């Protein structure tokens, strides 16, 4: 058996969304910023069991797009999401709730329940703009319907593989019950 | 007096064609809500989706797919909106087409001339397109009417190489 | 002395707006319909006195565009307007008030007063879909701020030259007081 | 947390650049209302207006002119948005540029290469453009750096003829 999952990657500008995806899929990173024009896509293939394999459709959504009108279209029939913020810019953390509202505003799993979301504190190879504790972030997640969270770095390949896996699990658990 | 979305000029352009080729997404929403036929076809077989993909308007392209536009309609030259997006290297639109559909996107559909989208992307050497196509399973073997594969249609050695990479 | 005037041509689809302009400027007509994409333009040059000459910027606005959001932009700093309807389609006459509202909604002459508008009953070479009298149309104009009106035909060059002149006069009268 | 319209990537693209090149007019309204710099220039001297005219989005082109965008900004190659619209034959955009301005539109501005828009339209043979330009007073005499007039740049005899028509 094989699966195809639509997974969103969302969050403010310059946060690393594209870079994460690019690392996770092609093991590359660039310091150079090129802002995403509307929506970008990438495909990830996974040998999960030997029973089973998963195609991951990654929908890289530009941070600007939450001020436009297109997100309803982009989000449709998504089965999971990363929401991402820059650990060295607290502005971007305040903003994750706006994305999360937007998301849950506009997509449910077929049974009416909000899709699995995983939070990503990106650029952890850098210095904390905010001293918020892991403990607080743990609380936050439970309070706002996030299945999980990870300090990540696109630059230094940290926790991306792990967060991907964590999410896919949650997804598979929904698509066998 | 309100809109008539079924209006035609003498090249078979609906409002929805015009709306698409301008880029006016809000106008699309409106026309569709008023009963506009999304897969309406002009005098040479072009859907609003064909016009968006030609012109390179990813936003519109997606909104049309969102409103159920078929990506497999062939114009008078046998071109899908994907074929058009490939001949004009709108990679952003190509990707929308390939990934929207969830898998049920065929990359093997031949043109008039037998050309798949990959043939076209190779001819005009559009690396980003080419990679996108291959990554989602475009064939390198399919031959067109001239019996040339997409390999043989490549513009450079650069490109040829990128294609053999998967082969 | 020479003038440049922005003049709008507005009204429902297939009414003849483009065809009028095309005749008035290039003395051509085609039976073939090609719907206008957004906005079209044409320039008309007039020897008015020997003192004076007038450039006429004709802003052909597609009938569809009143359902979009762009008319505020198109109308800006216009100094006069044709509003046009198909004499053989009463639907199009009901619609002239919507255009006229739109117009006056969105442009005044500098002194706060609505710009000169001239109504055009086009395709008069054809058979009346409605028997409304000239007399009723005369009333209509006075009741809805139209300076004037004309039975016109793009096909058979009727009254276009005359209506153009009538409008330009009204305009000149505003731009010398 | 609300938008930041002054954000840049490393090619100097503002949101307003991105908004323009997509076609998202509503997003333009919004960005402009939030203080976005309309004549902001990217790493190679391109304004949002340059991007709209390249891409052929008349709606956006006009909306930008409506918000006071300058049509005379020259990119790294000395091209105005008009020069771009002419090289890609977007007649609808050309016209917007020529007629928006009310007369204060110069058609004599040379490129890097000395080329006016008319030179460009002649080279790539875009009759509709060409006529539009001439009708609003483009010169046939101005020579570029190669000292070739727009006449000499014509693609055909067809075109040459149309140009001499005013000459
Ligand atoms: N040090 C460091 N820099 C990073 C990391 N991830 C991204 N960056 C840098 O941040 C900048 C933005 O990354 P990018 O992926 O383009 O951000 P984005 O979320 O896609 C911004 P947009 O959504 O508007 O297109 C880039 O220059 C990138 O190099 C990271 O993990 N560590
Ligand atoms: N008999 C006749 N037909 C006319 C006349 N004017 C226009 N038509 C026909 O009506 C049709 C529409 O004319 P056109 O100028 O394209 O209409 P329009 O107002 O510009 C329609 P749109 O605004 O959507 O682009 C054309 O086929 C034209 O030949 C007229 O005076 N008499
Ligand atoms: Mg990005
Ligand atoms: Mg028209």
């Amino acid at each position: 058996r094989e699966h195809l999952f639509k997974v969103l990657v969302i969050g403010e500008l310059g946060v690393g969304k594209t870079s994460i995806i690019k690392r996770y899929v092609h093991q590359l990173f660039s310091q150079h910023y090129r802002a995403t024009i509307g929506v970008d896509f990438a495909l990830k293939v996974l040998n999960w069991d030997s029973r089973t394999l998963v195609r991951l459709q990654l929908w890289d959504i530009a941070g600007l797009e939450r001020f436009g009108n297109m997100t309803r279209v982009y989000y449709k029939e998504a089965v999971g999401a990363f929401v991402v913020f820059d650990i060295s810019r607290s502005s971007t953390f305040e903003a994750v709730l706006k994305w999360k509202s937007d998301l849950d505003s506009k997509v449910h799993l077929p049974n009416g329940s909000p899709i699995p979301a995983v939070l990503l504190a990106n650029k952890c190879d850098q210095n904390k703009d905010s001293s918020q504790s892991p403990s607080q972030v743990d609380q936050f997640c439970k309070e706002h319907g996030f299945a999980g969270w990870f300090e990540t770095s696109a630059k230094d390949n940290i926790n991306i593989e792990e967060a991907a896996r964590f999410l896919v699990e949650k997804i598979l658990v929904n698509h066998q019950s | 007096s309100v809109v008539t979305p079924f209006s035609r000029d003498d090249r078979g352009h609906t409002p929805l064609h015009v709306a698409a080729v301008c880029g006016q997404a809000s106008l699309i929403d409106l026309l569709v809500s008023k009963g506009a036929m999304v897969n309406a076809t002009d005098y040479h077989g072009a859907t609003p989706l064909h016009l968006a993909c030609q012109k390179g308007y990813q936003s519109v392209t997606l909104l049309l797919l969102h409103y159920k536009a078929s990506a497999e309609v062939q114009d008078n030259n046998g071109n899908t909106p994907l074929h058009l997006a490939c001949t004009y290297g709108h990679e952003d639109c190509v990707k929308a087409l390939v990934y929207y559909d969830v898998e049920s996107c065929r990359l093997d559909i031949g043109n008039e001339k037998g050309d798949t989208p990959l043939h076209i992307a190779a001819r005009w050497g559009y690396q980003g397109v080419i990679e996108t196509l291959l990554q989602n399973g475009a064939s390198t073997e399919i031959q067109n009417r001239l019996k040339e594969t997409p390999l043989k249609c490549a513009l450079n050695s650069k490109i040829l190489s990128v294609m053999e990479a998967y082969h």
